[PDB]
Order: C-alpha cells, then structure tokens, then sequence
C-alpha cells in the first residue's frame, strides 16, 4: 500500500494547472527578500502570481532533473545527493 | 607642412610603386581596434616588474569587447525599459548591479561615482 | 589525382581518427579515473552532434558575408550566441 | 562672435579623471553598436573606469598566479587561475572557454586509494 | 483634454485571434491564452531583430534587410521551421514587390 | 490610402508595427523596405502554425 | 577692516574635511560622527609620522639630504604587508604621472 | 595671476598635497624635500583612509547603521589580518571587542559545533 496514491498523484497534479505553494506564506517571504536590498516596497497583484509561477516550475524542472538521478544511483527516493548534482550540472550552482 | 584636406588624398598608399625613395610601404588595413597599448600600461602601474605574452594580450582584447557588448547591451535593455533615450550615468550604474556580482558591483560603482566627479568639478 | 576521383561508402571513417588515447587525455584532465569502452564511441557521438550544431550557425555566417573562406570571426559568433564563448582569436 | 581665444577649457585627453583608456573609443563604439538614441558623455568615462578596473584587477592577481609558477610574463593559465579562483569571478565568466588555458588541480577523494590497500579484512586480497 | 489615456499598447492578442479564426474559424480563444501568446511574439521578435542587428554589424554594413533576417531566420528556427518560415517570407517580399 | 502594406503582401500581422519597432529599438542605422516584410511573415508564420 | 575679533583662529592641522570628503566618494549615502572622526584624525597623523619617520632615516643612513617618491616608496614597503604594500605603491605611481603630466 | 588649480586638484587628489610639503619641513625629517614626496605621501594616506572607511561602511551595514561610529572603526581593523598587524598595538576610543570565544567556553566540555550563523 506504501507508494501506491503517489502514482495516482501523478495523475491529478500533472493535468491540473494550478499552484501548490501556498500564496499567503509566499505573499510574506518576497516582501522579506526585498525588504532587506531596499525598503518600502510596493508589490502588484501580478507581481506576486508572476513571481510564484517561475519558482514553482523552477522547482518542478529541477525535480525531474533530480527524478534522473534517483534511477542512475538505483534509487526511488530523491536525497539531497540527487539536488545538489543537479545544481552543479545544469550550472545553475554557480 | 601644407594642407592636405582635399578628398584625392583621403584614399592613397596604393601599389602603383611610383616611389622616390622608402620603397616598403603597403595599404592601410581595416583597423582592428586593440586596447594593448592600454592594457599593458595598466599592467606597470600595478605590477611595474611583471611582463605579459601577446596570447593574453589577444585575450584581454576579445574581454574588454565582449565585456563591453554585455555592460553596454544590458544598458540599453532597462533604458527602453523606462522609457528612456538618453543613457548618461544611471543606466549603467543599474546595470552594474544586474551584471556584475555584488561584489564586483560594488568596486564599480564605487570607482565609478569617484571617476564621474572627478570628471566634473573642473574645466 | 585530379578530378572527381570520389569513393564514398555507406559508413564514414574519419570520426575513429580520434582514438582511444585522444580520449584518455581529456578523461584524466577531467579528473576520470577509469574510462569504460563504450565511452570511447559515445565520446565520438558526442563530438559529431556538438560540431554539427556549430556548424549549421557558422556556416549561415559564412554565406552572409559572401566568404568563400571561414574566419575566427565566423565562428567567434556561432560560439558567442550558443553561450560557449571563446577568447583568444578575434576581437 | 567667432573670436579667437587661447586655450580655456582642458585641452587634454577625454579621460580627464585620471583613467588611462580612452573613454573616447567607448564613446564612438557605443555609437557604431546604436545603443541608445543619445549618448551622454558620462557614460563613455564610467564604462572606462569600470573596464579600468576589471583590467587591473585580473593582471593584479594573474600576476600573483604567474610567481606561484615562478614566470615573469602573464600566460593565459594565470589569468584563468584567476578567474577560477574568487567565486565572483567565477560567476561572471561562467561558461567562457579561455584560449590555452589549463584545468585547476581538483581532485575527488574517492579516487585515492590509501586506507589499507592490501585488503578490506587482513593484509592482501 | 477629456478623458484620453489612449497609451499605445503594443499587443498582438487581436491580430494572433484573427489568424486562429482562419486555420481554425470555428474555435475561440480565452484572454489568459492571449496573454502568453502576446509574450510569446513579442520576444520573438526580440530575439530575431537582436540576431538581425549583429549580422549588420557583423558585415559593418548596420543595415537590415531581408538577407539580414532570413539568415538570422535559418540560424535560430530549426531544419523543418526554417525552411518553410523562409518559403513564407519570400512569399511576402515577391508578393509586395508586385503591388500597386 | 486604399490597402495597407500588410494587406498587398498577404499578411495579417502588422508589417508597419514591426518596422515603428524596428526604429525603436535602435538595431540598425537604416533599415530596408524587405526587412519588415519577411520578419512579419516569419512572425505570422510561427503563430498560425502553433494555433494549429 | 583690521582683525577686529581675533584671538581663537588657530588649530588647523586637522584632517576631518578630507576623512569625510573620501568618505563620500566611495560611499555617497553613509554619514559619521566627530568620535569617529577624531580617530580618523589620529590614524592620518600617526601613519604620516610613521611614514615620514622612516623616509628620513632612510635619508640619514644613505646621506641623500633629500625626500622623494623613492624614499617613500621603500617605507611603504616597509611598513605596509604585502596587499596593502602592493596598492600603495601603485596609487603613489599613479598619482606621480598626472602631477608631472600638466601643470 | 591666482590660484587657478591646486596641487591637489593637479594631481587628481583630495588631500591637502601643499600641507604634507610642509608637514614634511616642519618635522625636520631632511634638509631638503623633493616634489615627488608629497604626491606620493598623499596619495598612499589617501588609499588608506578610504579602504578603511569603505570597510567601516560594511562593518556599519552588518551593524544596521548608517553614520560611521568608532564601534564600525574596530571591527575593521580587527578583522582583516593586514589591517591587524598594523593597528594591532594601537588603540581604538570608545571602540568595542570582537566576538570571539574559546573552545573551552561552551557549554559542552571542550566542544566548538555550532549552528551555521557565526563562527
């Protein structure tokens, strides 16, 4: 039974389009990012949902990159080995 | 240590070899602009007894043109971008923040604001 | 040898000119301790593809300046607008 | 009026701030690349005194590279030792390939056999 | 003045409607489609009068004409897009060329 | 003024726009009669084919 | 037109103009204070006796009965590690030509 | 007829060029001066006036500050090793101490593994 709704999550959150991180957590951590460089920054609606989009399919591309790397080592799981060799081949490391 | 404004001589040195004398002469190529002269001036202020070969000499002359592609095109980006014709000082100083990293901004802009009033203040 | 005087099999055999010590080097620049033998192939493969895709940009402009004859400008320019830029020859 | 006068303004060189490249040369060159519509005469000083500075600060510790090697004369693998060395440098020319230049001495651990070689269990295979 | 913020937006929402109601005339287009299809054009053509702009200066020429773009076309579209957008462009020019 | 320049050349997209944009950006000192057309068609091209 | 008021013009010797004037070129938008500003005061004078110090027993030792860029530029040498040794020198070679250049 | 440019303006410099020349003749330190001196003394103090408070701006921005107070003034010059072997006898008014702490002191009994925010 372990592992077995994750497939069906596949599924569902592949044909949805819509966002998973929350907004409202996501609505506070760019005004605390931002705040720090200069202050009294003024945000737009679209500004956040623009924002929130590329984080997320940035995430979303690197799962896959890393979803590889799970198959190369013989794995299932994605440990942080997975992410950290993905940085640094894709370049986006450094 | 006459005039020499006239068009017919703005085109000359060709191979006609209608010569008095300095036989060895040839046509003037297309100037392939080179900042040896400056690189290699700035490297004795810094380091007066280090010398430098021209293989790095060819690559610092493809750097500064490729450097000055990035800063200038990026310069031009953000002043379409604010609906700007007239790039003076802050496009590139914004831009020297988006280019280089912090800091490498930072030395920039710090020597630069220093250059711009060192410029003013005088003639 | 004038002439045409061409012979043009179903394979190609110029890419195996780079061997396996050619391939040695760079894996022990790299760093790579051991190298497998189907590496070797691949390693070619990988060669043909990553030519091919600078090629096809040089060659466009090559025949835009009318040049019947390629220049490191030309291929500065191929290598600059895939990201791979090189410094050294032209500027 | 077209009144002749001596020389009042600075008769020198456009890098009047001290730089030594000529920020002349920048200025016409932003020209030929139609940048933008007008050109300030700011912005030729200022792109000089940055390039300045990035010319110094390379040959500075490309320089220091070339005594490490004990060599006089700056080669290209100083200055891409430079380069690779700082992560700020490192950053900005990320995927530049320098013409003969080396590879940096980076080593895995996992490829130095030197726990008891011998053998896992005693003193041979 | 009364009542004027007729700022020009520059959108191809409406000309990229209007050729969808002609490979497709009997289909519709939401608002949001418009939007990425707007980004979509118009960096495109960034990106190709940013390729068009270096070739003139390439050749110190800083001159754009359609040799420039249909160069600048074949070095971005791919084998199968580069041929038949080139078909299409020199369909355009030899069509105008006779106009009038 | 009876037809407009995308209209003779068989295009829907604005040639004209292309060309104000062209200007405004500043890529070329001047700037040919064919360019615009060709850089539309391509244009157009792209969009219908990717609607279809 | 004669002195008239007079008797508290004196003590010039201070260098807190300059301290906040370089300060401004490099950071345009920080500020400071007279307490940080009497240090400044204090380091510039205690660095130039220190540096002068050393160019004149160079003087001294060599009997060269003159101070020049050269006797400076060994007491920088000398007193400056390496780093800061380096950029002085090259500020002082830098500085020398645009003096000499033009009046 | 007058002083068009100054000796500092000359050379590109900000600090008092004509006060080194007699600063330089006050203190006694040779019987006679030379122009290269002063040139090259101003433009070394000025070096070091400006990296220092270019590194005290920084040390106030860590410190959310933005007027330099003698506090920003010591870490400076605690902090970089150059800086350190020169300043390291002299003493800074109304300057503080930088945070550092033995491996003895911790709470654990000789141990220093701490969170990855200061160390």
């Amino acid at each position: 039974r372990p592992g077995t709704v994750a497939l069906r999550e596949i599924r569902r959150y592949q044909k949805s389009t819509e966002l998973l991180i929350r907004k409202l957590p996501f609505q506070r951590l760019v005004r605390e990012i931002a705040q720090d460089f200069k202050t009294d920054l003024r945000f737009q609606s679209s500004a956040v949902m623009a924002l929130q989009e590329a984080s997320e399919a940035y995430l979303v591309a690197l799962f896959e990159d890393t979803n590889l790397c799970a198959i190369h080592a013989k794995r299932v799981t994605i440990m942080p080995k997975d992410i950290q060799l993905a940085r640094r081949i894709r370049g986006e490391r450094a | 240590m006459a005039k020499s404004a006239p068009a017919p001589k703005k085109g000359s040195k060709k191979a006609v070899t209608k010569t008095q004398k300095k036989d060895g002469k040839k046509r003037r190529k297309s100037r392939k602009e080179s900042y040896a002269i400056y690189v290699y001036k700035v490297l004795k202020q810094v380091h007066p007894d280090t010398g430098i070969s021209s293989k790095a000499m060819s690559i610092m002359n493809s750097f500064v043109n490729d450097v000055f592609e990035r800063i200038a095109g990026e310069a031009s980006r953000l002043a379409h971008y604010n609906k700007r014709s007239t790039i003076t000082s802050r496009e590139i100083q914004t831009a020297v923040r988006l280019l280089l990293p912090g800091e490498l901004a930072k030395h920039a802009v710090s020597e630069g604001t220093k250059a711009v009033t060192k410029y003013t203040s005088a003639k | 040898k004038g002439g045409a005087k061409r012979h043009r099999k179903v394979l190609r055999d110029n890419i195996q000119g780079i061997t396996k010590p050619a391939i040695r080097r760079l894996a022990r620049r790299g760093g790579v301790k051991r190298i497998s033998g189907l590496i070797y192939e691949e390693t070619r493969g990988v060669l043909k593809v990553f030519l091919e895709n600078v090629i096809r940009d040089a060659v466009t402009y090559t025949e835009h300046a009318k040049r019947k004859t390629v220049t490191a400008m030309d291929v500065v320019y191929a290598l600059k607008r895939q990201g791979r830029t090189l410094y050294g020859f032209g500027g | 009026k077209q009144g002749g006068k001596t020389r009042a303004k600075a008769k020198t060189r456009s890098s009047r701030a001290g730089l030594q490249f000529p920020v002349g040369r920048v200025h016409r060159l932003l020209r030929k690349g139609n940048y933008a519509e007008r050109v300030g005469a700011g912005a030729p000083v200022y792109l000089a005194a940055v390039l300045e500075y990035l010319t110094a600060e390379i040959l500075e510790l490309a320089g220091n590279a070339a005594r490490d090697n004990k060599k006089t004369r700056i080669i290209p693998r100083h200055l891409q030792l430079a380069v690779r060395n700082d992560e700020e440098l490192n950053k900005l020319l990320g995927r530049v390939t320098i013409a003969q230049g080396g590879v940096l001495p980076n080593i895995q651990s996992v490829l130095l056999p030197k726990k008891t070689e011998s053998s896992k269990s005693a003193k041979s295979k």
